[PDB]
RNA sequence: GCAGUCAAGCGUUCAUAGCGACAUUGCUUUUUGAUUCUUCGAUGUCGGCUCUUCCUAUCAUACCGAAGCAGAAUUCGGUAAGCGUUGGAUUGUUCACCCACUAAUAGGGAACGUGAGCUGGGUUUAGACCGUCGUGAGACAGGUUAGUUUUACCCUACUGAUGAAUGUUACCGCAAUAGUAAUUGAACUUAGUACGAGAGGAACAGUUCAUUCGGAUAAUUGGUUUUUGCGGCUGUCUGAUCAGGCAUUGCCGCGAAGCUACCAUCCGCUGGAUUAUGGCUGAACGCCUCUAAGUCAGAAUCCAUGCUAGAACGCGGUGAUUUC
RNA sequence: CUCUUAAGGUAGCCAAAUGCCUCGUCAUCUAAUUAGUGACGCGCAUGAAUGGAUUAACGAGAUUCCCACUGUCCCUAUCUA
RNA sequence: GUGAACAGCCUCUAGUUGAUAGAAUAAUGUAGAUAAGGGAAGUCGGCAAAAUAGAUCCGUAACUUCGGGAUAAGGAUUGGC
């Protein structure tokens, strides 16, 4: 009968239904617009949540009232050792829509790969690509005719690359497997520079630079079952009302006869996919490098990884991606860096950052220190260390 | 944050709900503000508009000089008790909640400020950023 | 960027972390954490805490 | 309740900028009646709270046309229901009234939405007081006070969760269909400029913020503490010690981790096509005319892009396919 | 002076648990008060053991405000059985 | 034993160890807790909850049937040796 006051509704339908996803390594649904007059290269990029830090740094904003001041800023750090490519992709253009045409795969697949197809791999004989490497064993032909067969054919290309998850502190043996499109020029190029590389290894370095605006995928963190209050932000019930006051009071009108797709309804909260853009790129990490926590400003010799390393991740050794604010889904988590699909000038956007400091102090618990020197300078000794 | 103001204010945590009681930290003759709502405020439903340091309210005086009391007028939150975070990134906070009679203009009742004001509340408003003493 | 001291310890306040506290009078504190800026508001001396 | 038509009259002049008498044609069903078809082997009866969605007779916001539009303000109107439409004092109230903020504080529907959702202040049992009426018992749409708010485990719907089968198994993909989302404000500047005698007093472009909303997230700050992790305290118990037990976690201080907060931080896309409208060329009608043919521009709009799900009877590529 | 029917509301009290009009009017309290209190009273329809007025103390009676207090609320979060 | 105390808390004697059990630890509950800043803005109404609390000293208003009101109000103290 016209509610008495008018308020908007709880939460944005356009994230239904609200589910788990159907799969840990969200995907990539759009890459960004194919410009062939570049070098060919790869538009995202695989790697793993390593957890955050702090950032100080100036503030270009002219006109602005921090503007040649000193900020702080969350960062989360990305860990992304390089990416092998195992294969590449045809995709041809259909009435019905993009269709995969063939499939090729590169000689010699590592084995944390090959540790993907398999779900019982202790006790599997390990059949892999076994009779798929005869196709190289005998010359040629079968993987350059489909090699061509690619290039007569398919108007988009794509690299299958996986993850070195040997190289990531994490336990997870089974590597992480993906399609990137190949945006640089000209198809033949493309399929080129793709079996140039297959067995290769591609770093990231190749595909982001400082300052660059990047998108997120990942799986949002799972929270299970929820109840209508926070999972929807439904207003609470008052606390006299019999039968619990987390609920939501009226689920629909007498007409229509049935329930809504629109109520705020329980149940599965979290681990849902997550496109989530426009993060800048404060630092581009260094694998080998020992500066990778260091500044021009602040030049004490130090690595990314904080005291105590990383909270139930590890320590940086590899190449991270060092991003401004925070990400979809948690530390561990497969996530995909995508360079964004259009091209923003902002101000905010075409800023480029240099970083005084970055905290290297423990995250688990308040660390007072930023490397065990500098603790051991204010600390003094102890009847420790004898 | 009100009319009148000099440039912009940055968004701050809100400590100052509608019925909060601030120290009155001015000459004016005023000890009370009683904050009956916070002019820059937006709209939700149960909402209650609340103020933080810099914003212009609308109080009453419920302890001061009997000329001064049951009436509206403008004021202007000094200090506030609850915690904010600034750009440069430390939590800070004064050990109450006070404010400053105003006009809608800005210009303040009082020819002197007791006690410090966080500098958001002075780089806003001009006459407030004169009378007053150490700032933040 | 400047590192800070905490009023209560002694210990190394780097930006970010802790809080400030303005007394009333203007004299200006800094805490690294929630238990030295607690220990100051139970009033505690840190010339008798021992890891002051 | 809302709106037409005629145009005497109003508006200095001047029917129609804005209005409008006498009449007269209507719509509407959030008014009240009229009626008594449905329900009396029972459809829970006011208001509120909560939440969703729809209507448009538009309060704001986008783009416009008109003015008795100099500017500023205002008023009339078009496309518009896309988006928003608040915080309090008294009252059970709906309603009313006031204070206040605000871009604005528009009106309505959904069994006068919503009681196995709440609440139960009101109304409407049985106790009781008063006033008025009655010889009395008792009465009143009069005032007052106290007065039990039951059941879901079924079906459906909704939310989320599995899954047989389409050789097996596994990996990478497609995208039909459905859903979709961002709103609004201020400051600086333009500019004390335009316009005006003056008093006054804009805007586009540029910059910085903000608001409501939404999605994440936990470096930081805060919250939380069975980490019963370290410390401290009471009483009793173990002869003392050391170390402990019991007081439904005995109590206090700190307390990582995790969870979490506009009480914390980050992020929130791009085109095409249209509406009203203004126009081009241009007939009808040798003139004229945005319009008839043709065509240009053009909105908080539409369709996409982007975002979510992926048809468990939609599909593509690929790997490996059994010996006691 | 009249009048029907015996008299014709005295002392007091009042928008009162009694007032229709009614959210009476004035003052007070509040930023705002159909609330509260103090007044006023041709009081629809107060009023004298159908008891009237007052009243210390008492009250799981009804009502208003103040200080304190607080998750009642802003606006929700976390913990244990 | 602690204490004003047959209080509450722990204990000797004595009696019990009985109340289907195993695994987990979603939502919603029932019961028990804590919350930054504001402090009744919530609501018919502070409903619920929170704050107060023992003892010693100090101080204690109007009104009053002189008996009260009164623990009014307001403050300080509190271990151990
Ligand atoms: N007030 C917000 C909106 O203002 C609109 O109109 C407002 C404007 O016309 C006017 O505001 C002007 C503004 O136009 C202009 N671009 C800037 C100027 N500072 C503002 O007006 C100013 O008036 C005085 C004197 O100049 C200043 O001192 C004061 O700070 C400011 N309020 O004041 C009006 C009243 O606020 C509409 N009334 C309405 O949409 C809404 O009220
Ligand atoms: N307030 C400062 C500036 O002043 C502006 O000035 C506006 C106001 O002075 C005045 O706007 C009025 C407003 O006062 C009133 N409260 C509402 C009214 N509908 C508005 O009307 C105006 O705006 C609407 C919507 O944009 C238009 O459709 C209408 O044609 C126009 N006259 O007219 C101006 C716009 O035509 C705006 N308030 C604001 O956006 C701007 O920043
Ligand atoms: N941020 C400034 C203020 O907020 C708004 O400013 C916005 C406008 O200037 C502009 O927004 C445009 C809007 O003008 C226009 N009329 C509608 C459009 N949807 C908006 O754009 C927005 O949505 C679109 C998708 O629809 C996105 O592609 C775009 O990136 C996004 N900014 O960009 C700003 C932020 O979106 C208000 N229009 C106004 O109150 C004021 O300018
Ligand atoms: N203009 C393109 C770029 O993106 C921005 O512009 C975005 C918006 O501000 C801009 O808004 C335009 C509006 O200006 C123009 N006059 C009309 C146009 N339809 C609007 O755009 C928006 O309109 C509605 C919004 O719901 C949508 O339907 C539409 O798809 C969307 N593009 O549309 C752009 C998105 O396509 C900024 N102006 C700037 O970054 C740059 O110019
Ligand atoms: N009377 C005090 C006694 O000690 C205890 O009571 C003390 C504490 O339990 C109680 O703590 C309350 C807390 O329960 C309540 N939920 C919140 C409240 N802020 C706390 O109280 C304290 O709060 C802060 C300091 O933390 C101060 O601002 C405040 O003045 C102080 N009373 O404060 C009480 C003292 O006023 C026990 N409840 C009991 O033994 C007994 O009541
Ligand atoms: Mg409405
Ligand atoms: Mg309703
Ligand atoms: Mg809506
Ligand atoms: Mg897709
Ligand atoms: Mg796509
Ligand atoms: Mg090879
Ligand atoms: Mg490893
Ligand atoms: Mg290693
Ligand atoms: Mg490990
Ligand atoms: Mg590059
Ligand atoms: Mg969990
Ligand atoms: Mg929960
Ligand atoms: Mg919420
Ligand atoms: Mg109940
Ligand atoms: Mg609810
Ligand atoms: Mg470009
Ligand atoms: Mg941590
Ligand atoms: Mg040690
Ligand atoms: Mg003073
Ligand atoms: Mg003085
Ligand atoms: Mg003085
Ligand atoms: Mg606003
Ligand atoms: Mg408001
Ligand atoms: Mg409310
Ligand atoms: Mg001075
Ligand atoms: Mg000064
Ligand atoms: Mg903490
Ligand atoms: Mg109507
Ligand atoms: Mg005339
Ligand atoms: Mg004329
Ligand atoms: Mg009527
Ligand atoms: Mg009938
Ligand atoms: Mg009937
Ligand atoms: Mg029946
Ligand atoms: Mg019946
Ligand atoms: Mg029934
Ligand atoms: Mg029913
Ligand atoms: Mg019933
Ligand atoms: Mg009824
Ligand atoms: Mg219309
Ligand atoms: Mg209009
Ligand atoms: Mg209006
Ligand atoms: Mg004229
Ligand atoms: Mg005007
Ligand atoms: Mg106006
Ligand atoms: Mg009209
Ligand atoms: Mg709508
Ligand atoms: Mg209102
Ligand atoms: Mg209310
Ligand atoms: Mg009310
Ligand atoms: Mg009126
Ligand atoms: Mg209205
Ligand atoms: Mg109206
Ligand atoms: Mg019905
Ligand atoms: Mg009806
Ligand atoms: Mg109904
Ligand atoms: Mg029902
Ligand atoms: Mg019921
Ligand atoms: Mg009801
Ligand atoms: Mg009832
Ligand atoms: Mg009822
Ligand atoms: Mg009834
Ligand atoms: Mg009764
Ligand atoms: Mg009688
Ligand atoms: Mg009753
Ligand atoms: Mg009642
Ligand atoms: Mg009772
Ligand atoms: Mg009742
Ligand atoms: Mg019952
Ligand atoms: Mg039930
Ligand atoms: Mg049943
Ligand atoms: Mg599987
Ligand atoms: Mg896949
Ligand atoms: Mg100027
Ligand atoms: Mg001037
Ligand atoms: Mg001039
Ligand atoms: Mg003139
Ligand atoms: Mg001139
Ligand atoms: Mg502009
Ligand atoms: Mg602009
Ligand atoms: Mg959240
Ligand atoms: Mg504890
Ligand atoms: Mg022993
Ligand atoms: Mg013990
Ligand atoms: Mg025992
Ligand atoms: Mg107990
Ligand atoms: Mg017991
Ligand atoms: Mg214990
Ligand atoms: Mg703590
Ligand atoms: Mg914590
Ligand atoms: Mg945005
Ligand atoms: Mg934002
Ligand atoms: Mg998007
Ligand atoms: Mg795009
Ligand atoms: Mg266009
Ligand atoms: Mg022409
Ligand atoms: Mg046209
Ligand atoms: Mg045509
Ligand atoms: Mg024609
Ligand atoms: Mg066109
Ligand atoms: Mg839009
Ligand atoms: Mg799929
Ligand atoms: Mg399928
Ligand atoms: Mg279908
Ligand atoms: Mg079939
Ligand atoms: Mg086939
Ligand atoms: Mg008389
Ligand atoms: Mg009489
Ligand atoms: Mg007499
Ligand atoms: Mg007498
Ligand atoms: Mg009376
Ligand atoms: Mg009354
Ligand atoms: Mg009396
Ligand atoms: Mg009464
Ligand atoms: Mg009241
Ligand atoms: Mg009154
Ligand atoms: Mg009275
Ligand atoms: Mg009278
Ligand atoms: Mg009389
Ligand atoms: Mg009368
Ligand atoms: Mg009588
Ligand atoms: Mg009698
Ligand atoms: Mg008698
Ligand atoms: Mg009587
Ligand atoms: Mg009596
Ligand atoms: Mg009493
Ligand atoms: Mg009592
Ligand atoms: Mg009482
Ligand atoms: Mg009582
Ligand atoms: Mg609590
Ligand atoms: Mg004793
Ligand atoms: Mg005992
Ligand atoms: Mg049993
Ligand atoms: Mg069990
Ligand atoms: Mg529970
Ligand atoms: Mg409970
Ligand atoms: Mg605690
Ligand atoms: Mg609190
Ligand atoms: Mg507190
Ligand atoms: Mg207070
Ligand atoms: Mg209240
Ligand atoms: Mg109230
Ligand atoms: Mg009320
Ligand atoms: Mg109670
Ligand atoms: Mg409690
Ligand atoms: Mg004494
Ligand atoms: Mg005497
Ligand atoms: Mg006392
Ligand atoms: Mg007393
Ligand atoms: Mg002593």
């Amino acid at each position: 009968s016209h509610r008495k006051y008018e308020a908007p509704r709880h939460g944005h339908l356009g994230f239904l239904p609200r589910k788990r996803a159907a799969s840990i390594r969200a995907r990539v649904k759009a890459f960004p617009k194919d410009d062939r007059s570049k070098p060919v290269a790869l538009t995202s990029f695989l790697g793993y949540k390593a957890g955050m830090t702090t950032i100080v740094r100036d503030l270009d904003r002219p006109g602005s009232k921090f503007h040649k001041r000193e900020v702080v800023e969350a960062v989360t750090v990305v860990d992304t050792p390089p990416v092998v490519v195992v294969g590449v992709v045809g995709y041809v253009e259909t009435p019905r829509g993009l269709r995969s045409l063939t499939t090729v795969w590169a000689e010699h697949l590592s084995d944390e790969v090959k540790r993907r197809f398999y779900k019982n791999w202790y006790k599997s004989k390990k059949k892999a690509f076994t009779k798929y490497s005869a196709k190289y064993a005998q010359d040629g032909a079968g993987i350059e005719r489909e090699l061509a067969r690619i290039k007569k054919y398919a108007s988009v290309v794509r690299v299958l690359v996986h993850t070195q998850i040997r190289k990531t502190p994490l336990a997870q043996k089974k590597a992480h497997l993906a399609e990137i499109q190949l945006n640089g020029g000209s198809i033949s190029e493309k399929v080129d520079w793709a079996r140039e590389h297959f067995e290769k290894t591609v770093a990231v370095d190749s595909v982001f630079e400082q300052n660059e605006m990047i998108d997120a995928i990942a799986v949002t963190k799972g929270h299970g079952f929820e109840g209508v209050t926070h999972r929807w932000g439904t207003k609470k019930l008052p606390r006299k009302t019999h039968r619990g006051l987390r609920k939501v009071a009226c689920i629909g009108a007498w007409h229509p006869a049935h329930v809504m797709w629109s109520v705020a309804r329980a149940g599965q909260r979290g681990y849902h996919s997550r496109t989530s853009i426009n993060h800048k790129i404060y630092r581009v990490g260094k694998g080998d490098d020992e500066a990778n926590g260091a500044t021009s400003f602040d030049r004490t010799k130090k690595t990314i990884t904080p005291m105590g390393g990383f909270v139930h991740y590890g320590e940086i050794k590899n190449d991270f991606i060092m991003v401004k604010g925070c990400i979809p889904g948690n530390r561990k988590r497969i996530v995909t860096l995508r360079k964004s699909l259009y091209t923003n000038t902002s101000r905010k956007a075409l800023e480029e950052v240099s970083l005084k400091w970055i905290d290297t102090a423990s995250k688990f618990g308040k660390g007072r220190f930023q490397t065990p020197a500098e603790k051991h300078a204010f600390m003094g000794t102890l009847k420790k260390d004898l | 944050s009100g009319n009148g103001a000099q440039g912009t204010k940055f968004r701050i945590s809100l400590g100052l709900p509608v019925g909060a009681i601030m120290n009155c930290a001015d000459n004016s003759g005023a000890r009370n503000l009683y904050i009956i709502a916070v002019k820059g405020s937006g709209s939700r439903l149960n909402r209650l508009p609340a103020a933080s340091l810099g914003d212009m309210v609308m109080a009453t005086v419920k302890k001061g000089k009997p000329e001064l009391r049951k009436k509206v007028m403008p004021a202007i939150v000094v200090r506030q008790a609850k915690s904010w975070r600034r750009r440069d990134g430390v939590f800070l906070y004064f050990e109450d909640n006070a404010g400053v009679i105003a006009n809608p203009k800005g210009e303040m009742k009082g020819s002197a400020i007791t006690g410090p004001v966080g500098k958001e509340c002075a780089d806003l408003w001009p006459r407030v950023a004169s009378n007053s003493g150490v700032v933040v | 960027m400047k590192v800070e001291i905490d009023s209560f310890s002694g210990a190394k306040i780097y930006p970010g972390r802790g809080t400030l506290f303005v007394r009333g009078d203007s004299k200006i504190f800094r805490f690294q954490n929630s238990k030295s800026a607690s220990l100051f508001k139970q009033r505690k001396n840190p010339r008798r805490i021992a890891w002051t």
